């Protein structure tokens, strides 16, 4: 459909079967303002050094594929430049251009809600008990969904579409542009230990095919779009 | 953009717009919600002038309605006698935006919400069981005293930190109107975080979802009174209104039924509606219409 | 229509008057 | 000023009450306010939204398989592919959407509901797809000569591979209540019959199990009164971490 | 007396006995103004087909006839194509011209109150449930009043004349003409369902004479003035 | 303003008081207003419209009969055909009227009363009727000479068939009182009594128990007040679907 | 019409208006109320400036007049030990304008009528019979929550349904001024139909006369406080006071006895007045006065 | 004369200012 | 290739593989003008009622299917409010749209001739008996083409793309859309007894695929365009 | 003025309410203000000393 370039850094990403993107609630990325900034100490503002789109480790997608999330900046915490600087900087506040790109053949039938979820408190199934690091931070790999149905949070997907979303249905749409800006009620916070977005890919519609069923990727690729980084210390 | 409508939008008269080349209704819902209006095509409308009401549902007016935080009925005899954990005619409430299920799951619709919380606290007191006589209702003036999240909080009735000379309290007796107080927003970031997808401490043992900037602080309820020697079972109900509330990121409503206070864990019921497979009360078919016109 | 005698504006009366609403923020949130 | 009689309403707790109470910090500045993105000033902002709805609706449809209706290759023409219940305030398939859920808050609803159905299938697959909304009074229809004298909209997939049937306002009153009775006139709303036009056909090598998913948001004319609690969320016991919030 | 001439589509009624109408509350029928219409959709405005004095079944009338009554639109939810767009709408707005004639001789004594009940939410004699569907819409036939003097509502027919009335005094008035626009707190509604007006030919002074006794009908002819209809669905 | 002292009336639910309290829905915007046909804004409006007088009010006539007077062929001159007590507000044939009963709902009244009489005869039967009200001090009046001192009118029907005696409005107080006493002088208001003129003569084929329907109305000089309630209806026990509209 | 007269209308010197052609007394009453004045014929009257009430009698002032809706009398004790169909310290009451004949009467004049309902709720307490001794009358807080027609109703006193996030509750005690609010007019007509001749549901099982539009909601009315050990039947009456009156097609009054809250169905006294076949009590004959002065 | 101190039209006095009536709607519902 | 949107009353066709439409011989349909009119009666002109694209019953697309036709107004003549118009009135000037709607997969081979016959008299094989009502009014199933090779009249299909025509060349176009005006020598006809157009849809390349044989439907949808119906009457 | 109702935060002590109070001398004039150093009308005046 619309042939869309994001350029950031040394990165570029050519879509030739996307849609229009989804710069997230109307509003680009942005730096910090003076009159917005909390922390008095000067950001590091790294720029094309993690403006880059990291790409994530592709997602298998079968029949059977409940779900996938990917936290952020939980799957870039320890991802190139940008993630040495969560490390370095206690503070930080970076917008994301989510960028997923599922190649499928003409005759593939499926549907990917891609829902940027702010401040995904994820629920557990059949336990009152919070999830611990091991259930929310799985980093650059990123948690299968237990429950997509629900969002995994007591929510609903069918109520998903109000957050910053797009769709892979792959009858004319093979890529997915969604452009978040900085979303928190502080102007930053801990990288390490606050995911102020997530990105869940979620089948809807399964793959479903009756071709030679061939490996469909679901590759993530984020760019951390206006990244500041402020209070520079140790690599946590 | 740039809208202050403060009624519906009224449609326009429609005629037939078989134009080749454009077409309203084929959308992409791979971009967002889709702009076919009315007018535009699927429908011949036309010209009525839409005057119907939009301040009941505003998200002010959604959200500033005087719900249920906190119901303790707590009982008010000698409890220095011989108690072990209730609750010895006080009770400290971590003041949580969570605790019944339908101001949180208003507050949940959204991210991120600055309100101030008009706290009501409506307090009635009951004669328990053990006394079963009535005997006549006293006359009982309580102490609520605003504690900061984590500070220290009183140990008994007469504990010496009910001076609040630091802390806000409020004095409202039973025999009055209910103590309408307003919490300010008093969150160290601008919103307060319903949903928080991060940990309290920078240590990896910390609780997920509890940000102790969104927890609001800890309501300490207390008879200043002493003790009568009938108990009385005083049913002490802070109702929460918030109020100039400012919202963001609207997100599902919560389908499944809350199980637990401090995180979003999800059980169903053990048949639909709102069950972990199905949302909904499940229809026969596809085909099937519940509750058609015969 | 306000009593407001308090010192503190965040003390007032619940201002169910911000009728600026932004749809296309959430319903058309492209290019 | 001194001369005061007290009100009949004076000393009662209204919940909707919007009178200024006293503060407890004496001056208190909160923290200001940063631009955060979205800013929800009425609820009219999220139900304009597309949402999916149920539309399966069914008991060996699981999760997943609720939220898309499976539209297959059919040997004959004029069936019924699917019918939906419009009930924005009663349990049914729009009632697990942002218009429906949050309708439920309130009793009384009005305005165009639009519904958005986005065709989950291959690129090689074709058809025609009648969507026809009834208006209310009599049954909802099984044929489609009886479905297309309502609002119905003929939609073939193509590249733009979605379509919006817009339901109109057409009710005797301004609002519809909810009263928790489906064959009301004042709240009965019409149904939403999907049928066949001319036919899904796919290729071999594709998948002939089709899905669809539809979503229904509103418009700008949509409008809700008279709040109440959404009967979607029910407590009947204290939660877990409930009374241990006190201890 | 003075002589009318109601035109309206195909349908034409000359009287010349009649008295001046009763155009109701001092207004004239009309379509739904734009300010005031809550359906969006077009509605369909027939007109001249839907403009036509349907002439309803003549009831007979005798020293013992108790009264009649014609519930609107249901006398004309089955009649013409005022009828057809009754069953093929789920909303109207119809106003009704009345025409009741009653030719009598000049030595024919009786009083029919012709008067227009809107909402005759109607009573039942000895019984507290409500009146069924074979005791409420009764259809082109009309029912006949079981209780006309306290109106079969619980009401009095001594006070019924605040209603859109005319009289049929044979003495000096052989027919009636009451003009209702449309009578309802909502713009539309449903016609199958809901009687926004009713009918009611009550003889307050009963048919007397000392001539031969012939047969006197009374007429009920409806014409349904600025009618529309909207939400075109299948015949109801 | 800070000092208020209480009034003897605070605190106190007064039916009839106007206060404004407190919304329930802080922001409920109702319906738009639609052009509903006859708006009223005063009881006058009502007071103004014709009502049937129950002027046979005898035991014989039943239901209909009632609301008419059978005036037949007499044979003699100068008798009473009927007589009507004035007590708009006491138990009569002005009770089940518009101005009876919606008077009822007030204690005192003033006004002149418009009284309408349509003879409902044929049109070959002549007639002329005399209507006499007679202002109160007195009996009443069963001879026409007696009669025709007070307010009277000589009717022919005629083509017009209808006639209106306007009752005037003379009384030494600006109101008449209910007081529940018909014999009171601020409450007896005369007594319409209509009498033969000149003999009802009817052709041998036109039926000889003619009949008149007569009506009271008001004029715009009809006054209210002194609200209380009616005692046309009366409760004294719970009627059905109550206790089941609570369950 | 264009009248916007605030007293009785004066009268002007009459004459002997002897003419011939014209007679104002003969009228038509087959086309509507006769327009002869007193000034026309009939009377020879005077020029009397008429001052006379009319703000009394407006329809505004003859409907705000708070009347009973809702007088309910329900025991407050131990309900959920042993009590099977009784109100247990709470009671649903499906708001209808039809409980109470007086101002189902006077809202019944009239077809249509736009109102907002200025619901002022007074409750007494009394101690029930099966104590047999005072005691003292408690202070109880009472919360009246305001439910849409047919929305999710409580079940018991303590039902989690009174949290009150989304419903509109008033909490007001019995030794305080009664509970004031105002229900906005909510119908989803543009005004409450008094009369319905038509059924709720497209099926044809619907019932009569009750437009789910014109039902207003259900208050339900309990005690906020918990049990006591004596036993109060609380007697909680609901004066509806009609505001901002705009009524149409003004309506015969009703003169049989009213028999069922749902219809209008009829039966009369065995005897005149208000009888099916005699609403007027019956006198001797046409030629006969009652209370004729003697 | 008037307390209305609440946000809503519909909290106010009883307006029992509404002088304006027409009894011809009903009186004389004629030509 | 071109999408196009039709919206009439409370119907709308979306169509995104359709060609440029068909509005037959240059012209718009319109009402009746008044020099134009003959019937001195006012017409219905019900508008949004009757505009509505009613969608009749698909027929099979094989291999062997000679090819379908519908009469105009007789596939109408029972179906919604114009076919309660069309026997509530005698008389009726309507124009048509067209919208067939064949969806077939980017692997079916197959061509239907939509073409708009004004006036198919059509003719009877090895018979000088004229075809009755069986033969020519079989309504909105509409009849099945005996020889479409020579249009079943003794004409040519060879030739008819000289009549209102478009294509469903499942290559790139999955449904046509002819847009008819009134066509008849008279300004009204009667509705019952005379077919002023006919839409023959004839496969002039029939089905042909090598992939999975799936049904394909031919759904014929038609909107009654500038309807206007005279002479009141009862339904005929 | 005269038509009073009562919040629901009437009658309560709140304890950083700022509603000002009845005197209990009814002309008391306090001792004049003498300029005593240091006046603190804030505690960052406190707050920034080491």
């Amino acid at each position: 459909d619309r042939v869309l370039q994001l350029k950031l850094g040394n990165s570029a990403i050519v879509t030739q079967e996307a849609a229009n993107y989804c710069c997230a609630y109307g509003e680009w990325p942005n730096y910090l303002p003076d009159h917005e900034a909390v922390a008095i100490d000067k950001p590091t503002q790294p720029e094309t050094a993690t403006d880059r789109f990291y790409t994530l480790k592709s997602v298998k997608w079968e029949t059977e594929s409940t779900g996938w999330w990917w936290k952020l900046p939980d799957a870039l915490n320890n991802i190139g430049m940008f993630g040495q600087n969560v490390q370095h900087h206690y503070l930080y506040r970076s917008g994301f251009l989510i960028h997923v790109q599922c190649n499928a053949t003409k005759f593939h039938q499926g549907a990917l809600l891609v829902v940027a979820i702010p401040e995904h408190q994820r629920g557990a199934h059949n336990t009152t008990t919070s999830p611990g690091f091991d259930d929310i931070m799985k980093g650059e790999e990123g948690g299968t969904f237990n429950h997509p149905y629900v969002l995994d949070d007591g929510t609903s997907l069918a109520c998903a579409t109000i957050f910053p979303h797009q769709w892979i249905n792959l009858r004319t749409n093979n890529s997915a542009t969604i452009v978040l800006p900085w979303m928190n009620a502080a102007p930053m916070d801990f990288p390490l230990r606050h995911n102020q977005w997530t990105l869940a890919i979620i089948p809807v519609v399964p793959l479903g095919t009756r071709t030679v069923s061939s490996m469909v990727p679901i590759t993530v690729s984020i760019a951390p779009m206006c990244c500041e980084f402020n209070g520079l210390r140790h690599a946590i | 953009i740039e809208s202050i409508i403060k009624t519906a939008t009224d449609t326009v008269k429609s005629e037939i717009n078989a134009e080749l080349g454009v077409v309203p209704s084929l959308n992409a819902v791979e971009t967002g919600a889709s702009s076919n209006t009315e007018p535009e095509e699927a429908i011949q409308t036309r010209t009525v002038i839409n005057q119907h009401g939009v301040s009941e549902t505003l998200v002010e007016n959604f959200l500033s309605r005087a719900a249920l935080v906190s119901k303790r009925s707590f009982e008010y005899k000698n409890h220095t006698s011989s108690e072990a954990r209730t609750d010895k005619n006080f009770y400290k409430w971590t003041i949580n935006t969570k605790s019944f299920v339908q101001l949180r799951r208003k507050l949940e619709l959204f991210t991120y919400l600055r309100f101030d919380a008009e706290i009501t606290i409506l307090t009635t007191v009951a004669v328990g069981s053990n006394n079963s006589t009535y005997m006549g209702l006293p006359d009982l003036t309580l102490q609520a005293m605003f504690v900061p999240t984590g500070a220290l909080t009183p140990e008994k009735q007469d504990s010496f930190h009910w001076q609040s000379g630091s802390n806000a309290s409020v004095f409202f007796k039973v025999s009055d109107p209910p103590a309408r107080m307003t919490i300010p927003f008093m969150c160290i970031n601008s919103a307060y975080s319903v949903f928080y997808d991060g940990f309290a401490g920078f240590e990896k043992n910390g609780l997920y979802g509890i940000n102790p900037a969104d927890t609001i602080g800890n309501l300490c309820v207390r008879i200043v009174n002493e003790h009568q020697p009938i108990g009385f079972t005083v049913t002490v109900r802070v109702y929460m209104k918030p109020k100039h509330i400012k919202a963001w990121a609207p997100r599902p409503p919560r389908t499944l039924p809350y199980m637990s206070i401090a995180n979003a864990n999800y059980k169903g019921k053990e048949r639909a509606p709102n069950a972990l497979n199905a949302i909904i009360g499940n229809r026969e078919s596809v085909k099937t219409m519940p509750h058609d016109i015969v | 229509n306000q009593i407001n005698f308090y010192k503190d504006s965040y003390a007032a009366s619940a201002s169910k008057q911000d009728f600026s609403q932004d749809p296309s923020k959430f319903t058309e949130p492209v290019v | 000023g001194v001369p005061t009689y007290l009100l009949p309403g004076s000393g009662q707790f209204l919940t909707t009450d919007d009178h200024s109470s006293a503060p407890v910090l004496p001056c208190f500045n909160p923290t200001p306010e940063m631009h955060i993105p979205g800013q929800v000033r009425n609820m009219l902002e999220v139900i304009q939204v597309e949402s999916m709805m149920e539309i399966n609706n069914t008991e060996n449809a699981v999760g997943m398989q609720r939220l898309k209706v499976d539209i297959s290759v059919l040997t004959d023409v004029d069936q019924l592919l699917f019918n939906i219940p419009l009930d924005i305030q009663l349990d049914g398939p729009l009632r697990n959407t942002l218009v429906g859920n949050i309708s439920r808050y309130y009793t009384h609803w009005s305005g165009s509901l639009e519904m958005t159905f986005m065709f989950c299938g291959s690129f090689m697959a074709t058809g025609k797809l009648i969507l026809c909304y009834t208006p209310p009074g009599g049954s909802c229809p099984t044929t489609r000569e009886t479905a297309m004298l309502g609002t119905h909209i003929v939609w073939d997939f193509g590249l733009q591979s979605s379509v919006t049937l817009v339901i109109p306002w057409i009710s005797g009153s301004h609002y519809r209540m909810f009263n928790n009775d489906a064959k009301s006139t004042n709240a009965n709303v019409g149904y939403v019959t999907c049928f066949m036009q001319t036919n899904l056909i796919v290729p071999s090598e594709s998948s002939n199990t089709c899905s669809l998913i539809g979503f229904v948001a509103a418009k700008d004319d949509f409008s809700l009164r008279l709040m109440r609690d959404s009967p979607d969320i029910g407590q009947l016991e204290h939660l877990h971490e409930a009374e241990a919030a006190y201890q």
